[PDB]
C-alpha cells in the first residue's frame, strides 16, 4: 500500500 | 567468526573514506586457503578421481565413455591452464555452496570450478575433444555461463533435468485440468518451474453440460495447481514455484487479481502460484479512451465460434464479441482494473504483465500460435498449442507446450575477448545439444514441443557492469547505444549458427516454413536499418570486432532462405539469479539493485560489492530505485528489438512513488515496445 | 403459511395428552390436493408423456425402445393399479423434493411415484415385459427399494452414475497419486463417494530417490484430494466427499488423525475428507497386553520384503517387521492411540473403524486379496488390487477398484408380503442389470472390477421399524432371533439367485474357483447350525414362510459348488439416508434416534413421526441414545454373521459416558466381530 | 469434548 493515485489521462500519451 | 568472514566484512570499514574493496580479494583467498583447500577431496591422479566419480553414482559414464582419458585430462588440463581465480569471496562461496559437487553426507568438496567447468564442457561436446577444449575455454573465461540447471546438473548420475522453465496450456475440461495438475507435480519434481495458461478454462458461474453456474471459474484450478506445487516441493528441497496466466478480457480476472490481495481470504488466497496478466493492445485502447470495458466468459464465445477466446485475436474480434447476444459479458472499468494492477504490484509485486500484441506483432511464428502467455520469470515468449486429453481408453490430442533451454553471455567478458560470434555459436550449439538431449516422459506436449521447435534462450548478463566498468551511464543514450549494437550482433551470429546448424543437419524446426524468417519479414528492418554505434565512444568499444551491416544482414537473409531455421527460438534474456555470482556479474541486463551486497548466511552477515566496483566507477554504479524507470525502459525496448523472446523486466519502485507512477511505467512500458514485465520491486 | 405444513404441525399439539399421529395423513393428503396435483403435468395419454420426455432430453431413447407401447402401458397400468398413497407428509415431500422428475426450471412436476417407478422397472427388465411387471410389484409394494443412484437416475438422460460407492487404492508413486487425484475428481463428477486407501504410500520423512527426508507423508495426498473433491462439487448442490482410509500401523497414523483434531491447523486440516482407520487384531492385542507397539514406515518395509505393508499379513509379520533392522520404526502407545480414536470420534465422528480381522476372517475372496479399507460410508467390504499408473508412454497396470450397486429391502413390508424368497431374487437380477450398464470411462480399475467381480450390495431397513410395529424390543433377544432368521433367509436367496444367474449365463465371477464359495468353506456354519427361530413369537412371524434348513444349505452348497457364483459380493447394509422417508422406513438396520424428528425446510418447520409411531408402540420405538450400544453391537453382530460385506454401524452416545465407554464400546464390538463402525453420533 | 478416561485392562476382556 503505497499510495492509490488514479489515471487522469495524458498518462496514456507520451 | 572465520577469518575470511571477518576480511569480507571489513569492505565495510572505511579507510581514508573509502570502502577497502581489497579486503574481497583477501578475503577471498583465506577462504580458499583456509576452508576449500581443506575440504576439496585430493586424488593422486585424474584418472582415480574420474573412477571414483562415477563408481560411486556421481557422474554418468556415459557421457565420460565418449572419449579416450587422453582427451579427457587434455580437456582438464585446459581448464586449470588458466589458472582462474574467484576476484571476490562472494563468488566462490556462491559456487562452493550451490554449484560444486559434494560427498554424498555434503561434508567434502569434489569438483573445483575447472573440474565443473570440464564436466559441463565433456557433457556439451558429446565426443568432440576440441570442442569440449572450446566449450572449457570459453567457460573458464567466464564469457558463457549455462543455466544453474546445466551448470549444476550436467554429467551428474542423481541431477534433475537440465531443464527449469516450461509453460502448459490447460484446456477447459477436468481431464485436462487434472493432466495439467499431474505434469505440474512431475515437472516440479525435476525442479523446474511451470507455468500454466488458465484463459481457456471457462469462468465462475458457467455451464457445465447443461448445468448452468456450476463452475468454480479460474480460482478453482489455482487452488488446485497451489496445492499440487506445495505438494511436489522437489523432494523437500526447494519450494515447488508455479506461476498462472490470464487474460485480462477473462472473466475472472478480478477473481484472479483477488488472490494476492493480503485481505484475501483462505479459500482464495494462493501462497506458491505466481500470477500473470496478458494484457492485448485492446485493452489498452478501451483504458485510454476510459471506455468501460467487457470481460468475457470463454465458454460462450467457444460455443458461439468453436474457438477458445484467448486463440483470436481481441482487436478484431472484441467488437463481434460484445455485439454477440449469445456471447456472455460483464462491463468492468478498464481504468480501474490497471489502477488494481497497480496497487497489486506495489503490494506484493504481482502480476506480471505480457503485453499481448507486443509480443505478437514481432513473433516469428504466429502462424504455429501467437503467444499468449509467458513462464515463471516472464522471459519465455514462443507459440503454444493446447493439448486435448481426452478419457483413459482414448487417445490424447498431443500439442505444443514450452520449454526452453537457458544461458547466458558474460558480456563484460565477450567485449573484453572481442568474441561475441564465437561465444554466440558455441552458446547456441550446448544450448542446442541441451534440447536434443532433454527428454521428459510425463509431459507429453513438452516434449513433443521440444522435439519439433527446438528452442533455446540465450541470455546476457554483466550488462549494468560493463557500462559502469567502461565509464557508461545504464541511462545513458550510449549505453542504449552499445546495447542496441551487441544485441543486433548477438542476434545475427545466433540467427547464423542456427541456420549453418539446419544446414548440417539437413533440416529446420518444425511448421519453419510458415515462420517470418522463412519469408523474409523478420529481416526488413535489419536489411533496411543500420545498427552500427553512433557514438564513437562505443564504437571503440567494438574495435577489433566485425559489427554485422545491411549487406551482411541479406547475406544472412539469403542463407536462411536456403538453408532454413534450426530453432524456433534463440533468444531470451532470463533473470539469472544465482549464476551471476560465480560469474562476477551483474544480473541479467537489470541494472544493479544496491551497490554493496548485504546478506546474512548461516549466522554471520557478508558484503558483496557489485563486480568492478571502485571510487572512480562508484556512481557509475547507480543503484536501480535511484534511476528513472522511463530510461530503464528504454534500455530494455532497445534490447528487445534483437531478442526474439522476451526479457525478465524488474520494475525498481520507490517507497515514495504512486499507484499512478506505476500505471505510467506500465503503459510507457506497453508503448516502447516492451514484451513482458516481470517484478515490481519497492524500496 | 402452506396448509399441508400447517397440519403436519398439529401432530405436536397433544390433544388428551396424546400426539396427533393422524394429522400426517390429512397432512399427506392435503400436500397432494393443493400442491402436487397442482403443479402435476398431466397428459392426454401415457403415449404424448413418453414422447415428450424422450424428445426434450429426460428420458433415454434406448431403453425405451425395447418395449412396445403395449408393453410400457402394461406396466404403467400394474403401477398404477396398487393406487399408492404415502402414509405420512414426509413420504410424499422427500419423493418430490428429492427424486420425482421437474421441468428443466424446476418448476412444475413430472414424474409421479408410480411414474418413476414404472421407468425403473422398465429399465431393470430390459426388454422383459413380465420381469418389468415384477419389477413395479416388488417396488409398488415397497418390499425392495433401489440406492439413491439408481432410483434417481434410472432412465433418465441427464443423469449421473447409478453407482455412488468407489474405492480407490494409491500406489507409493507420483504418478499413482497423481491418478487418484484425477479419478477421484471424475468419480465425484459422476457424483459417487470416493473412499481412498493411504496406507500403500510412505510415511512422512521417507526418501524419494535417495534422497532423505523427502516425502510429506500420507497427510499431503490427504491435502491434494481434499482440494480436488472441494474442486469437484457438482455445482455445490452436493459437494465432493471423499474419505481416506489408512492402517493404523502406518507411521503416518497420529498426523492421518490430527488432520480431524478441531485445533488443527489449515495447512493440516481437512475438511471434505472423511477419514477411516484399519485396525488388525495385532494392534487390539498389543493394547490389551499394554505392551509397546510399533508404527512403520511403508517403503523400508516394501524395500525389504518386496510387498507393501498393507498386503502382508501384520499378525504374522509384526514381529519380524520389529526385529528386521531395515524396517524403520516408530515406538507409540497403543493404549494411548486407543485413547486418541475415542477422544477423535467423540469430538468429530472420526475416523471410521475398520476391524480388518474380523472382516478378512470371514472374508469370501482372501484369495483375490484381503479387505484393506472401506468405503465413505463404511460398509463397502470387498477384496482390492492396487494399480500400476505408469509414465505417460508405457502402459499401466490395471488392478481391482471397489464399486458395488446398492439396494435395500423393506424388512417390515418383505415380512408382510412373507416374499424374502421373491424379493431378494429380483433384487439381486435388478442389482445384476445395474453393475451390467454401468461402465466407468475414466476409472480403468473401477471398470475393471465391475466387470470381472460382478458385486452388489443387497442391504435391508426398517428392521427397528418392524421390530417396533410388532412389539419386539430392538435390545431384546428376540429382535436378534428374527434379524437371525431373516438375514441367513436373505444370504440363502442371494447366494442360490447368484447360483441361478452364474448356471444361466454360464460364466462365474473372476478368480471364483480360489473363493471360499467354490471350496465350499463358506457354508459350513449353514451345514452346521440350523438358523430356525429360538422363540415361538419369532416363529410365528416367519409362518407360511419356508425357513431354510440345514439340507437346504447342504443343497445350496452342492448347487453352488456345481455350477458357481456370479456375484463375488452379494450383500452389505448401506445407511440409506433419504431413500428411508420416500418408503416409510427407518433408516438401515439400526435403531431410531428420535421417535418424532424435527426438520426445517427453508423456512418452514416439519415433523416426521417415525414410520407406524403410536401410543400402542410407543416404548417400542426406544430412541438409539437410550439404549446400551453392547446390546446394538449385538444385534448388529448377529446381522453382520449373515452379511458378506459390511454393515454401516453408527454409534449413538451420551453426552455423559465418556471416551472409556467409547473404547469399551469399540472393543466389544471388535470382540463380537463387528467389521466397521461408522459414526460415533453423540446427543 | 468428551471427558478422557483411560482405558483399564479389565475393558479389554468380555
Ligand atoms: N581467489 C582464488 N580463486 C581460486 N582458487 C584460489 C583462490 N585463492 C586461492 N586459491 C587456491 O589456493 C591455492 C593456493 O594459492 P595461493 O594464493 O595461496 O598461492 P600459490 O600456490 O602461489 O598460487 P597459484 O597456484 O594460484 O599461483 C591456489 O593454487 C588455488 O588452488
Ligand atoms: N396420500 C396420498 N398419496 C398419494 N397420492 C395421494 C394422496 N392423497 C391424495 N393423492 C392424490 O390425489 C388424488 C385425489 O385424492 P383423494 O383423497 O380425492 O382420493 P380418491 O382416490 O379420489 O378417493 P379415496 O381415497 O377417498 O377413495 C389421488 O388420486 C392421488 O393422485
Ligand atoms: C467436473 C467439473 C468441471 N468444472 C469446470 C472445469 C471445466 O473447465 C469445465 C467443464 O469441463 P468438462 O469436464 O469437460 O465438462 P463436460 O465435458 O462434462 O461438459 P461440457 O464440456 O459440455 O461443459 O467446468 C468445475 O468447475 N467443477 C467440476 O466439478
Ligand atoms: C515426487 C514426490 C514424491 N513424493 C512421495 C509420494 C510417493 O508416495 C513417493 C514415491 O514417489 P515416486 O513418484 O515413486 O518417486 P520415485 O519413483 O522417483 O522414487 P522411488 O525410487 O523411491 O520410488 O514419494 C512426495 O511426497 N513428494 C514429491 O514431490
Ligand atoms: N591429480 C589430480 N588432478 C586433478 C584432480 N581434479 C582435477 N585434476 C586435473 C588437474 C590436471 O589438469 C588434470 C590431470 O591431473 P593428473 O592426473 O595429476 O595429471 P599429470 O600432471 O600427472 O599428467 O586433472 C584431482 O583430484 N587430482
Ligand atoms: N393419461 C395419462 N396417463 C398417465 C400419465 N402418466 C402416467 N400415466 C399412466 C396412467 C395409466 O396407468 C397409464 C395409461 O394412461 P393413458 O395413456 O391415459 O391410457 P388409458 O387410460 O386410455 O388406458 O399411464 C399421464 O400424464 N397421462
Ligand atoms: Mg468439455
Ligand atoms: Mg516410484
Amino acid at each position: 500500500k503505497a499510495t492509490v493515485e488514479p489515471l487522469k489521462d495524458d498518462d496514456f500519451y507520451f | 567468526v572465520p577469518k575470511w568472514i571477518q576480511l569480507n566484512n571489513e569492505i565495510m570499514i572505511q579507510k581514508d573514506g573509502k570502502f577497502q574493496f581489497d579486503k574481497d580479494k583477501e578475503a577471498v583467498h583465506s577462504y580458499f586457503v583456509d576452508y576449500i583447500n581443506q575440504n576439496t577431496v585430493f586424488f593422486h591422479n585424474l584418472k582415480e578421481k574420474l573412477d571414483y566419480l562415477v563408481e560411486n553414482q556421481y557422474y554418468e559414464e556415459e557421457f565420460l565413455s565418449l572419449y579416450s582419458f587422453e582427451d579427457i585430462k587434455e580437456v582438464f588440463k585446459t581448464a586449470y591452464a588458466k589458472k582462474f581465480r574467484f576476484p571476490s569471496f562472494m563468488s566462490a562461496f556462491k559456487f562452493y555452496n550451490d554449484y560444486a559437487l559434494k560427498t554424498n553426507d555434503k561434508k567434502k568438496i569434489l569438483e573445483r570450478y575447472e573440474d565443473r567447468i570440464s564436466i559441463v564442457a565433456l557433457f556439451f561436446a558429446n565426443g568432440d575433444t576440441e570442442k569440449a577444449k572450446e566449450y572449457v575455454n570459453l567457460m573458464i573465461n567466464q564469457e558463457y555461463q549455462p543455466s544453474t540447471p546445466t551448470f549444476l546438473n550436467a554429467g551428474r548420475k542423481r541431477r534433475g533435468e537440465l531443464v527449469s522453465c516450461f509453460l502448459l496450456e490447460v484446456n477447459d475440461s477436468l481431464n485436462d485440468i487434472s493432466r495439467a495438475i499431474d505434469i505440474s507435480m512431475q515437472l516440479s519434481k525435476l525442479g523446474g518451474g511451470v507455468s500454466l495458461n488458465l484463459s481457456k478454462l471457462r469462468a465462475k458461474g458457467e455451464a457445465i453440460k447443461d448445468v448452468e453456474n456450476a463452475t468454480k471459474g479460474v480460482v478453482g484450478v489455482m487452488k488446485l495447481l497451489d496445492n499440487a506445487f506445495r505438494y511436489a516441493d522437489q523432494m523437500g528441497q526447494r519450494q515447488g514455484s508455479g506461476a498462472a496466466y490470464l487474460n485480462i478480457f477473462h472473466r475472472d480476472i478480478n477473481d484472479f487479481l483477488d488472490t494476492k490481495k493480503i485481505s484475501a481470504d483462505e479459500d482464495v488466497r494462493v501462497k506458491t502460484l505466481s500470477i500473470g496478466v496478458v494484457i492485448p493492445d485492446k485493452f489498452v485502447e478501451l483504458a485510454r479512451e476510459d471506455k468501460a470495458a467487457y470481460v468475457f466468459y470463454p465458454h460462450t464465445i467457444y460455443k458461439e465460434y468453436g474457438q477458445h477466446m484467448d486463440e483470436m485475436d481481441m482487436n478484431e474480434m472484441y467488437d463481434k464479441f460484445v455485439d454477440n447476444p449469445r456471447v456472455k459479458k460483464e462491463k468492468i472499468n478498464p481504468r480501474k482494473l490497471l489502477e488494481k494492477l497497480a496497487m497489486l504490484r506495489s503490494e506484493s509485486g504481482y502480476p506480471y504483465i505480457m503485453f499481448q500484441d507486443n509480443v505478437n506483432k514481432v513473433h516469428a511464428n504466429n502462424h504455429i500460435s501467437k503467444v499468449k502467455f509467458s513462464n515463471l520469470c516472464s522471459e519465455v515468449l514462443q507459440a503454444s498449442q493446447v493439448s486435448s486429453y481426452t478419457d483413459y481408453d482414448e487417445e490424447d490430442e498431443i500439442g505444443l507446450d514450452i520449454s526452453c533451454n537457458l544461458g547466458s553471455l558474460n558480456i563484460l567478458n565477450v567485449m573484453e575477448h572481442k568474441s561475441i560470434e564465437k561465444t554466440v555459436k558455441l552458446a547456441t550449439d550446448s544450448l542446442t545439444h541441451v534440447s536434443e538431449t532433454t527428454d521428459i516422459r510425463n509431459a507429453p506436449a513438452v516434449r513433443r514441443a521440444n522435439k519439433a521447435m527446438k528452442s533455446i534462450g540465450l541470455g546476457a548478463m554483466n550488462l549494468h557492469g560493463y557500462l559502469a566498468q567502461n565509464g557508461i551511464a545504464y541511462e545513458s543514450p550510449e549505453a542504449r547505444d552499445f546495447a542496441n549494437t551487441f544485441f543486433m550482433m548477438v542476434n545475427f551470429y545466433s540467427i547464423q549458427r542456427s541456420a549453418e546448424i539446419a544446414k548440417e543437419k539437413g533440416e529446420t524446426f518444425d511448421q519453419y516454413e510458415g515462420s517470418t524468417y522463412a519469408t523474409g519479414e523478420y529481416f526488413d528492418k535489419y536489411v533496411s536499418t543500420d545498427f552500427s554505434p553512433k557514438y564513437e565512444k562505443i564504437a571503440n568499444l567494438f574495435e577489433g570486432m566485425h559489427i554485422p551491416t545491411t549487406e551482411d544482414w541479406k547475406k544472412l537473409k539469403a542463407f536462411v532462405a536456403e538453408h532454413g531455421m534450426y530453432h524456433s527460438y534463440r533468444l531470451c534474456i532470463a533473470p539469472t539469479g544465482s549464476i551471476s555470482y560465480v560469474q562476477s556479474s551483474t544480473a541479467s541486463v537489470m541494472p544493479i539493485m544496491e551497490r554493496i551486497e548485504e546478506r546474512t548466511y548461516g549466522n554471520s552477515k557478508t558484503y558483496y560489492p557489485m563486480p568492478g566496483l571502485a571510487s572512480n566507477n562508484w556512481f557509475f554504479y547507480k543503484e536501480a530505485y535511484d534511476m528513472d524507470m522511463f530510461k530503464v525502459v528504454d534500455m530494455i525496448a532497445t534490447i528487445q528489438q534483437h531478442i526474439d523472446q522476451g526479457i525478465s523486466f524488474t520494475l525498481f519502485l520507490k517507497d515514495t512513488m504512486t499507484t499512478r507512477d506505476l500505471n505510467r511505467i506500465d503503459l510507457y512500458a506497453h508503448h516502447r515496445g516492451i514484451k513482458t514485465i516481470y517484478y515490481a520491486r519497492t524500496k
